[PDB]
RNA sequence: GCGGGGUUGAGCAGCCUGGUAGCUCGUCGGGCUGAAAACCCGAAGAUCGUCGGUUCAAAUCCGGCCCCCGCAACCA
RNA sequence: UUCUUCUAA
RNA sequence: UGCCUGGCGGCCGUAGCGCGGUGGUCCCACCUGACCCCAUGCCGAACUCAGAAGUGAAACGCCGUAGCGCCGAUGGUAGUGUGGGGUCUCCCCAUGCGAGAGUAGGGAACUGCCAGGCAU
RNA sequence: CGUCGUAGUCCGGAUUGGAGUCUGCAACUCGACUCCAUGAAGUCGGAAUCGCUAGUAAUCGUGGAUCAGAAUGCCACGGUG
RNA sequence: UCCUCCUAAAGAGUAACGGAGGAGCACGAAGGUUGGCUAAUCCUGGUCGGACAUCAGGAGGUUAGUGCAAUGGCAUAAGCCAGCUUGACUGCGAGCGUGACGGCGCGAGCAGGUGCGAAAGCAGGUCAUAGUGAUCCGGUGGUUCUGAAUGGAAGGGCCAUC
RNA sequence: CCGACUUACCAACCCGAUGCAAACUGCGAAUACCGGAGAAUGUUAUCACGGGAGACACACGGCGGGUGCUAACGUCCGUC
């Protein structure tokens, strides 16, 4: 599970998640899994989809994870009234805008990358798509 | 330099066993008799001999004859 | 190095006289020559100037970089300033010690008629 | 709050006084300053006395 | 919990903007540091408060090699 | 200034030939000699510092500048500001006369002297050496002292490269090897 | 939920406003004894619960945690 | 003054 | 008037670094000497003084150079005031404003007053 | 008789290096001795404990057995006492 | 109760049992002024000396420093040394800031007297913002202002202060 | 003692590429706010002083947010 080792602060405001993304082009590898929808990927959802694509390539090739869950998410416990401080940090998410490349991959054929990213996208809440390295 | 804080610094004569009379400015006050100077120190002849490794075969052949 | 540290040593009193609106006399000291000039409060133009690099002053002197030459500059720059009607100035030592040739110039300028 | 407070009595004969504080632990010797005395209108040496 | 505190708002900022005629002694900027600097006919207070030493219009300008912001009172 | 006189006539003629400098100001020259005694044991008492500064004032005839800690470190149990050493800078005539007494008297008086290192020129010509024992200078009386100090000598020169300072001291027959 | 504690093998001091690790029993080595106890002599050992921070420097100060011991979890 | 105990045939 | 230099500004990196080159009649720099004026929590290093033997090595100035720093459109994109709309955690339409980053490109400053030197 | 003059010493001799002699087919493991150099610990010993009643203890040398060589052990011997 | 940052939506202000930290002092120099100076870290070399003392060179360019929290400042340094000193002055204060108010804050200049500086000048505490408590009652010093027939006195007032 | 080397091991700095930030900023809007000038318009709409109040339990909706679960006809602010 991805998680920051140190943090400058323990808790963070909820914020908003509007706007387009920045990691748009396939930077490192040859094939990419691009987010189309909007939302947040938890640290469990990122690591479960990595396992689902690592097994589909039989650890052949190299897999990048472009995102990282760095936003702490608090929850209040069950049967606790709405006052008395902010809740405890429970898990970590990464805010995902449309256009964000979520994963990259090379060292595999194209058809193997389609079937690997399709098995990975079934673990992710947001709607994704398949992209390739564009020249320029 | 300042006036009072420094020690007395006076020119004296330093002679050695090789007779190298040399006048230096110093804080000794009385006259000085040396033992080795840079002229007569065995750094340029004596220290070359003072390695003295020696041969093991040469030690063997010296002790007798076949 | 020595040139740069002299400017930092001078740039506080120069900015202080810059906001006082003071017509200010600038001394500049080299090992061979010594310079003087009175600068307008805008800081962009001068009024009078004197030196041991000028022929009319240096030929009356023994060496251009001693205290007697430095007193001759401060006397000369004051007599040119009072000719043009400049009477009240403020002495900018320009990062030197107020001592020796710098002091001998300013003591000559006070005595010859400038007012600071 | 170890820094106690004192008063500086004028030595000009007037009972005028400035009041101030000092650390009596680290400065056992008495404080003496030359201050302005508005009654005599001169600068006169004041000496430390107890605030009482 | 542990986070109930805060201090009172010290109401800093710029009290008179540019091109705005003031009397002598009028506070122009209250600020912590010298975020602004005193130019012509402008004094700097004890707590780095910039007040006008004369009467006239406020002029904001950037001078110097460090590109610091100077406040001056133009004559009027 | 005997070696200073020896510098100006024969050392300068020597180095200008074997380096082909354009100007005579381009030649190296020695600038200052610094005599440090790091006395880290003076935190116990000032008298060890007060007598080691007295000893180094006898070696080079100047009152030493008592140096202090630049910052505080706990591995040595010192705080920023404790008097922790003494130095003497030697320039001018007093530089040369100590430099005369060093390479002629005190360096032969080293016990088991067998040379110096040519690997002590700090990448930029400045040479630094360290002596084990203050008795090699004849200024110290052997009966009057009790404690073996040590100091280190640092010759700061104007040589740009590393070898140009090595050639400079060799013109003064500095006993490298 | 709130307090207190965590220190040689064991049980406890010192934890004090940060520069400095103690006792008892146990353990080791002798001695005495026919031999084992008791006794006598001489010994030694601690990363001070963890994890961050403050500091020149933390067993110590601060924060978070873990374990343990207390206290309270009431009114319908 | 106190001063205990020792299996195997 | 030209060239070169010194001083004081304006301006505040298109003005800064780097790299290569170059300057000593004057100027400047290093430099020579220091009992003194003065100075070193030691040291004539600095500061200061008396000077002018040497050198432009360093420094400084100047010239060249796109390794940088810096500057930087146009178009687009983000945002957003008002009005309207939708599938309303976020977007769209009309209209007004319009970045940042990046791209093309620019770029080895410009200028005032005075003084000195050498020429004209 | 001279010398050291209270010190780790002109006390103490370990250790180690170099050079040797002799024994013995043969001295590396693993001999003894010599020479030159080296100069540890040790400044009278905790609890405890041993021997000894007169030529005794204490101390000082001497010899033998075994044995090519190889004792501070063992067995004898006298001196001082 | 008070200070600093965020929330706070680019003036001010802005709530929650919202997110994070501090204060209830210190300083007779850690104030004033004049003069001077410029860091952290790393690299190499060097007696003891070692990851780390001090010394000499170089890179670096404030990543340091600020009596203490945070933020904003700071090279003309507000950072760091030394000399002389008490302006940590008294009476005032145009004009503004900030509050419902009590209050709090900034302030050129003026009068007196002073310190430093050759001089221009600077100084009415400290880089700034925390380090605090109304009124009553009472204490102390000063002051003929008042003094219950009158002269005093007591007591009160005013000024300083607890 | 010095090490010798190699190894499906980790890794500072630095370099290149790539993200993120309420308490990051070498950048930086729209609006808002302050000041000036000018018309047109508005029953002075503005300010000062005085007489009398009421009110200090707000609600939902839009937008910008904290909190909550971007849960609530929830809660707490800004603005309409
Ligand atoms: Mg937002
Ligand atoms: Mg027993
Ligand atoms: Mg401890
Ligand atoms: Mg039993
Ligand atoms: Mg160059
Ligand atoms: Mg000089
Ligand atoms: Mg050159
Ligand atoms: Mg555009
Ligand atoms: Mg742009
Ligand atoms: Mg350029
Ligand atoms: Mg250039
Ligand atoms: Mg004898
Ligand atoms: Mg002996
Ligand atoms: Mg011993
Ligand atoms: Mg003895
Ligand atoms: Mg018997
Ligand atoms: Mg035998
Ligand atoms: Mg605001
Ligand atoms: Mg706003
Ligand atoms: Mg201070
Ligand atoms: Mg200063
Ligand atoms: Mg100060
Ligand atoms: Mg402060
Ligand atoms: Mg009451
Ligand atoms: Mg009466
Ligand atoms: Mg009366
Ligand atoms: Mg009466
Ligand atoms: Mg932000
Ligand atoms: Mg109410
Ligand atoms: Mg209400
Ligand atoms: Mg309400
Ligand atoms: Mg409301
Ligand atoms: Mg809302
Ligand atoms: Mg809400
Ligand atoms: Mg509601
Ligand atoms: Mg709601
Ligand atoms: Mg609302
Ligand atoms: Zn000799």
């Amino acid at each position: 599970m991805l998680q920051p080792k140190r943090t400058k602060f323990r808790k963070m405001h909820k914020g908003r998640n509007r706007g387009l993304a920045q990691g748009t082009d396939v930077s490192f590898g040859s094939f990419g899994l691009k987010a189309v929808g909007r939302g947040r990927l938890t640290a469990r959802q990122i690591e479960a989809a990595r396992r689902a694509m690592t097994r589909a390539v039989k650890r052949q090739g190299k897999i990048w994870i472009r995102v990282f869950p760095d936003k702490p998410i608090t929850e209040k416990p069950l049967a606790v009234r709405m006052g008395k401080g902010k809740g405890n940090v429970e898990y970590w998410v990464a805010l995902i805008q449309p256009g964000k490349v979520l994963y990259e991959m090379d060292g595999v054929p194209e058809e193997l990358a389609r079937e690997a990213f399709k098995l990975a996208a079934a673990k992710l809440p947001i709607k994704t798509t398949f992209v390739t390295k564009t020249v320029m | 330099m300042k006036k009072d804080i420094h020690p007395k610094y006076e020119e004296i004569t330093a002679s050695c066993s090789c007779g190298n009379v040399m006048k230096i400015r110093s804080t000794v006050g009385h006259d000085l008799n040396l033992d080795v100077c840079s002229k007569c120190h065995p750094f340029f002849t004596g220290k070359q001999r003072d390695v003295a490794t020696g041969g093991r075969v040469d030690r063997f052949n010296k002790r007798f004859n076949i | 190095d020595k040139k740069s540290a002299r400017i930092r040593r001078a740039t506080r009193a120069r900015r202080k006289l810059q906001e006082l609106g003071a017509t200010r006399l600038v001394v500049h000291r080299t090992p061979r020559h010594i310079y003087a000039q009175v600068i307008a409060p805008n800081g962009s133009e001068v009024l009078v100037a004197a030196s041991t690099v000028e022929k009319a002053i240096a030929e009356q002197l023994k060496y251009t970089g001693n205290k007697d030459a430095a007193a001759a500059v401060g006397k000369a720059v004051a007599e040119r300033a009072l000719e043009k009607g400049i009477k009240d100035v403020s002495f900018d030592r320009s990062g030197f010690q107020y001592h020796g040739r710098v002091q001998a110039l300013a003591d000559a300028a006070r005595e010859a008629g400038l007012q600071f | 709050g170890i820094r106690e407070k004192i008063k500086l009595v004028s030595s000009a004969g007037t009972g005028h006084f400035y009041t101030t504080t000092k650390n009596k632990r680290t400065k056992p010797e008495k404080l003496e300053l030359k201050k302005f005395d508005p009654v005599v209108r001169q600068h006169v040496i004041y000496k430390e006395a107890k605030i009482k | 919990t542990r986070n109930g505190r805060d201090s009172e708002a010290k109401r800093l900022g710029v009290k008179r903007f540019g091109g705005e005629s003031v009397l002598a002694g009028s506070i122009i900027v209250r600020q912590r540091g010298t975020k602004f600097h005193a130019g012509a006919n402008v004094g700097c207070g004890r707590d780095h408060t910039l007040f006008a030493k004369a009467d006239g219009k406020v002029k904001f300008e950037v001078k110097g090699p460090k590109n610091r912001k100077f406040i001056s009172i133009e004559a009027e | 200034a005997k070696l200073h006189d020896y510098y100006k006539d024969e050392v300068v003629k020597k180095l200008m030939t074997e380096f082909n400098y354009n100007s005579v100001m381009q030649v190296p020259r020695v600038e200052k000699i610094t005599l440090n005694m790091g006395v880290g044991e003076a935190i116990a008492d000032k008298k060890l510092l007060d007598n080691a500064a007295a000893d180094l004032a006898a070696i080079s005839g100047q009152k030493p500048l008592i140096t202090k800690a630049r910052k505080s470190v706990a591995g040595f149990k010192i705080r920023q500001g404790y008097p922790i050493g003494c130095k003497v800078t030697l320039r001018g005539e007093r530089m040369w006369e100590f430099f005369e007494r060093l390479i002629t008297i005190a360096v032969p008086r080293i016990r088991d002297f067998r040379g110096l290192s040519a690997k002590s020129f700090d990448g930029r010509g400045n040479y630094s050496m360290g002596v084990r024992e203050q008795i090699i200078f004849p200024e110290i009386d052997y009966d009057k002292v009790d404690r073996v100090r040590g100091l280190d000598i640092t010759i700061t020169t104007t040589a740009k490269s590393d070898e140009e300072g090595r050639a400079l001291l060799a013109a003064f027959d500095f006993p490298f090897r």
